[PDB]
């Protein structure tokens, strides 16, 4: 069949991709046959399925002893867009370079016998977190909030500081951030990022792309993706963590509300004592609400319009971190 | 095509010197086209308003013409588009009068949007400071520029309750 | 290079001299007859190397005598795998017996007046940082710096310090050239009139240039000769990298050993002489260190460019590489730049893969097939490669490539299946293929040849895990990625109990039964072991942890490097009262939150190491002052991203990783 000569494309050029990335030193990826990774997705078709996106398509699967997240790519959205298919691989392999930070999504392989690399990755006990919260059918405490904020804020900045060359990927959603038996926030697919090159942070970004909502005005109004452009995008992927509502939210009348358009007249109008989630309001929160507080004026002063005032995520990460001291 | 947008005269490279008080006639033409173009109609939103689409004629007609999630966002690709076209995703008619809005703030000035900041960032708060275009000789003593300056004052506010509107821009201009 | 292959030559007959299976003939006798008067050659072939120089009567005759030291060894490799009625090279031998000394009567005069190193093993660091040119006064302190390096570069005995003058002034203190002549100057050091004889072959080759970029352009060709030539051949070969790529040392130093310009009978086997002769390559300065780990040892390392087209014209005056021009040595495959299709020759020596740190060598499903062309093609390292079809049925000719002894198979992906042409190959004294991530089955023909001395099969997750019976081979120095077994299948820890010659090796852990009850005590006799690795990379069930923990390792060890342990506590195994003379420690990317008592344990017992890395785990709290009451001896500690850990000293121990330096 022709899918021993989709092995030596894709093969080729990710080989090419992840050599050109980091120099051929790789994670110990593992390989699999279409007879194990189909009867871990059940024919792609289930309730297996987890979530949607543009590009891929996130599932469940089991291979022999054990379960796995499993991402595919629809290779009728990209088959025919070459920065897509460029992107793609730049997406796999920028994923397994990161893997060794113990805070992303973690790989244990991926499979190519298909058009587009089908790719496993470790098993993350819950579903994807939706633009609310767990989504296997159920609410999620608000200590693992917290804890999943700081860990989406040191791996981004584990995306932003770690390499030579820095490397951006302008959309946090919370769509995309998994989470484990343990209730961490393994966030996934690095896979809509920019490699800008060194010592210059500041580069024009070539298309203008991602999430709209998360879009950081900025990046969207002068066209270029900067050191600064996830520090919006995270913030009120913040805000999605703390009021529980979508960032394309409406309230009865046509989706004139984004999350930043709310909070920031309603602190000096309703004391923010309202933008809790008020569902967890079944929760205690006794002294915590503090660092909800805390964490809010942190998420605008964040994603404010003066780009130079926002912090960069090295000091989100810190202060976020250190609102922890409630414990 | 007949001539030319509008940046394609104003903004032809640093050069092509525009006209006296025509400029605003020009607005108004283009105002006066886009108000039957999609208010005349149960509703027609533009979808499209940039200086790239409002094309010049031999008597400068600004007759405009020519013009689901989406993720590569095209949609006004500088500060043409709207703060709530930044969080909602509908174009409303709020969308097309703050790019009319950016578009009378060109004309009356003549700078784009670039970054080396943009024209919300220095258009209010240098303002009598009217004062702020300077290739112009004829510019300053107008003075109906001054209350088409307010008019774009109070067209870039932010919010969608207190906007103006399409009809009744060309009130405030002539 | 004919001082550099006469070594080689008779290194090669040293070691073959002593099967004696073959005596009933005429061909073993003479070649006592054949080293004697190489023996008596190497006397006065290294000046007469450097008389070479500016003069064209011995390119005629001693360049003929090199490229005939190579057709010597080779009949001599006939010879040894042959297997049967090789009586045919008997007068091959005497073509040239009777020949030689015909080329020694112009070799009467030309002195008119020892394969290894001394000063190769102590390595002495030297990289120390208009400012090129520096004044007498300053150019001197440095050049004593790097010169002498030994008592940290002083000046004892003034007798040699007018003459440590006289070399400096004439170079007019530029920069790598007092370098180069420092790096000479570290080997000798004894007496002054070794030094007059290098001052004069210093002043000679300046008498004629009068120009800056031809004043330095041989103020080290003298340095690369007034070198013992088994190290001479060593570095002539890195010419056939581009101009800036930084080199990495597991190809090169493969190369040397698999071809075989490294000289062991001591012990001492495979890589602690590569790295012995890299080091002291290093010390004479001809190769700088460009990166370093946690424990010291070099990884990368690159050229200067004045120094890389001398090596280049060396190479063009020497017969070895370019080959625009088909009498030379070895094929460097470089990326797309081989297009020519550099044609079958018998000559060929091997080749080497390079590229530029970021790009693939396309190569085409041809030239593979003209590298299995070759007979004697004694390197064959294709790295940074993409092919078209896989490599099983295009390497599958290596039947009529018998003497081989080194291929690098790494970072190349159609590598689905090991080819099954790997049989009725005897010597291949080196394989790896590292982080190749694609390896269906590794073939159990690798357990007949009982010498191949690298087994790197690192950080490749997609392998069946091993052949059955690994301790049946003794000669393994460097075992990277074992992966044992299950019960009915593969290999297992207690049958490589069986090797005792290992120093670094390496496996990774998934199931628990990999690891089985009565194997988990399968490294305690392991005698010269020196470096332990670990990639427990994957633990779906918690069984992996839970009989880990009395893996010992030997007591003498170097680096210790687990890279994942899923477990939440320390291996339990990690102690100064389990492992004494470890230096080196690396915990990379896992979940162990705390650890054991028993891995500080110092009621009397410290851990006497020297580095420690702890890089990317999102799970320690540890106190800075507690490492330093438990771990005495350091230099550095190099931990970068570990959050919860912020009493420690550098400036962000969670995000970015000062090294920690001990002044």
């Amino acid at each position: 069949d022709k899918a021993k000569r989709w092995f030596l494309d894709n093969g080729s050029i990710f080989l090419r991709e992840l050599v050109a990335d980091c120099n051929g030193k790789s994670i110990p990826i593992r390989s699999f046959s279409p007879e194990q990774i189909l009867k871990a997705t059940n024919n792609f078709d289930s309730s297996c399925f987890v979530s949607q996106d543009v590009y891929y398509k996130w599932y469940r699967g089991e291979i022999e002893d054990r379960s796995y997240m499993i991402k595919r790519f629809s290779e009728d959205e990209i088959t025919g867009k070459r920065h897509r298919v460029k992107e793609v691989y730049n997406d796999i392999v920028l994923s397994a370079r990161m893997s060794n930070h113990s805070n992303f999504l973690q790989l244990l392989g991926c499979c190519l016998e298909f058009p587009f690399p089908v790719l496993v990755f470790e098993f993350a006990e819950h579903g994807a977190m939706n633009q609310r919260g767990g989504v296997i059918v159920n609410l999620l405490p608000w200590s693992v909030r917290l804890k999943i904020g700081k860990e989406i804020a040191n791996a981004v900045t584990y995306l932003h500081t770690a390499f030579p060359k820095i490397i951006i990927h302008r959309d946090v959603k919370p769509m995309h951030v998994f989470l484990d038996k343990n209730w961490t926030a393994k966030l996934s697919d690095l896979s809509f990022s920019i490699s800008l090159p060194e010592g210059k942070s500041r580069i024009e970004a070539e298309w203008v792309l991602g999430t709209f909502g998360y879009i950081d005005p900025l990046y969207h109004k002068t066209c270029f993706v900067t050191e600064y452009t996830d520090v919006y995008s995270f913030g009120i992927c913040l805000l999605v963590i703390i009021t529980g509502k979508p960032a394309i939210m409406t309230i009865s009348d046509g989706d004139l509300q984004g999350i930043l358009s709310l909070v920031r007249e309603l602190c000096e109008n309703g004391k923010l004592d309202e933008v809790i989630d008020p569902r967890l309001m079944k929760d205690i929160t006794s002294g915590q609400r503090l660092q909800v507080e805390a964490c809010v004026v942190l998420a605008l002063r964040c994603c404010k319009e003066r780009d130079e005032d926002r912090p960069k995520m090295i000091q989100v990460a810190k202060e976020l971190k250190q609102i922890e001291a409630s414990l | 095509m007949p001539k030319g947008s509008l940046e394609n005269h104003l903004f032809r490279r640093g050069a092509q010197p525009l006209t006296w008080a025509i400029r605003m006639k020009v607005a108004v033409g283009a105002a006066k086209g886009l108000t039957f173009l999609h208010e005349a109609k149960s509703q027609v939103i533009y979808r499209d308003f940039k200086a790239a689409n409002i094309l010049l004629d031999a008597d400068f007609n600004a007759k405009l013409s020519d013009f689901t999630h989406v993720s590569t966002k095209v949609i006004g690709t500088h500060g043409y588009a709207a703060p709530e076209y930044v969080a909602t995703g509908r174009l409303t008619a709020k969308s097309d009068v703050y790019s009319f809005g950016v578009v009378l703030l060109e004309l009356i000035s003549g700078r784009r949007a670039m970054d080396n900041y943009s024209l919300v960032d220095w258009a209010t708060p240098y303002l009598l400071f009217r004062i702020m275009d300077t290739k112009l000789g004829g510019q300053y003593p107008q003075k109906g520029a001054f209350t088409a300056a307010n008019l774009a004052l109070q067209c870039l506010n932010p919010d969608a309750k207190l906007r103006p509107k399409m009809s009744e821009v060309l009130v405030t201009l002539e | 290079m004919v001082d550099a292959v006469v070594t080689v030559f008779l290194e090669k007959t040293l070691n073959i001299l002593e099967e004696k299976g073959r005596t009933v003939s005429d061909y073993r006798k003479q070649l006592e007859d054949l080293q004697s008067e190489l023996k008596y050659m190497q006397s006065f072939l290294k000046d007469a190397e450097r008389q070479k120089r500016t003069n064209e009567t011995l390119r005629t005759l001693v360049a003929d005598l090199r490229e005939l030291v190579y057709e010597a060894e080779d009949i001599l490799v006939d010879c040894q795998l042959a297997d049967g009625d090789d009586g045919n090279e008997q007068r091959s031998s005497n073509a040239w017996l009777s020949r030689l000394h015909p080329a020694r009567v112009p070799l009467q005069y030309k002195k008119s007046k020892n394969g290894t190193d001394r000063w190769s093993s102590p390595v002495y660091d030297h990289t120390q940082v208009r400012p090129e040119l520096l004044s007498p006064d300053n150019s001197w302190l440095l050049f004593c710096n790097v010169a002498f390096a030994a008592n940290d570069g002083t000046c004892e005995r003034p007798e040699l310090e007018d003459v440590g003058k006289e070399i400096v002034t004439k170079c007019k203190g530029l920069p790598l050239t007092i370098k180069a002549v420092g790096g000479l100057l570290l080997c000798k050091d004894h007496v002054y009139h070794e030094w007059r004889r290098i001052a004069e072959h210093f002043q000679d080759e300046l008498r004629g240039n009068t120009s800056e970029t031809d004043n330095v352009m041989s103020s080290l060709q003298l340095s690369y000769d007034e070198l013992p030539s088994h190290l001479k051949s060593c570095i002539l070969t890195l010419s056939l990298y581009p101009e800036d790529c930084v080199i990495p040392k597991q190809q090169l130093v493969h190369g040397w050993i698999g071809e075989g310009f490294v000289m062991w009978r001591n012990g001492r086997s495979a890589t602690e002489s590569g790295e012995d002769c890299f080091s002291g390559l290093t010390n004479r300065c001809l190769i700088e260190v460009v990166d370093k780990t946690y424990s010291g040892t070099i990884i990368t390392c690159k050229i200067h460019d004045m120094v890389r087209d001398l090596v280049i014209d060396i190479a063009k005056k020497d017969s070895f590489s370019n080959p625009e021009g088909l009498n030379c040595r070895h094929l460097g495959i470089s990326g797309n730049f081989d297009e020519k299709q550099i044609k079958v020759n018998h000559k060929l020596r091997g080749v080497v893969s390079t590229t530029k740190t970021g790009e693939v060598n396309k190569l085409n499903s041809d030239l593979a097939k003209k590298f299995t062309d070759c007979k004697y093609l004694r390197v064959l390292d294709i790295s940074k490669s993409i092919f078209d079809a896989p490599l099983s049925e295009i390497l599958d000719e290596i039947a009529s490539l018998q003497h081989l002894a080194c291929l690098s198979l790494s970072n190349t992906h159609p590598l689905i299946q090991f080819p099954r042409s790997m049989e009725d190959l005897h010597n291949l004294q080196i394989l790896d293929a590292s982080y190749c991530q694609n390896l269906k089955q590794l073939q159990p023909c690798i357990v007949l040849f009982k010498k191949l001395l690298v087994l790197d099969m690192t950080n490749c997750g997609s392998l069946e895990c091993f052949p059955k019976g690994i301790g049946s081979l003794v000669k393994l120095e460097v075992l990277l990625g074992f992966k044992p077994a299950r019960s009915n299948n593969g290999c297992k820890l207690s049958e490589v109990k069986n090797l005792t010659n290992l120093r670094k090796l390496g496996l990774s852990l998934t199931r628990g039964d990999q690891i089985e009850e009565e194997e988990l005590d399968s490294l305690i006799n392991l005698s010269k072991l020196m470096s332990i690795s670990i990639n427990c990379y994957d633990s779906y069930g918690d069984d992996l942890i839970t009989k880990i923990d009395a893996l010992t390792p030997p007591h003498q060890l170097h680096e210790l490097s687990l890279q994942f342990y899923p477990g939440k506590s320390s291996p339990s195994w990690l102690s100064p009262h389990k492992l004494p003379m470890l230096r080196y420690m690396s915990i990379c990317s896992g979940n162990l939150v705390k650890m054991q008592e028993p891995f500080w344990g110092n009621e009397n017992t410290h851990w006497r190491i020297e580095g420690l890395m702890l890089s990317s785990l999102s799970d320690l709290d540890m106190d800075w002052e507690v490492l330093q009451q438990s771990m005495p001896y350091l230099r550095t500690v190099t931990a970068n991203w570990c959050p919860e850990l912020e009493s420690f000293a550098i400036e962000d121990v969670g995000f970015r990783g000062g090294v920690w330096m001990k002044t």
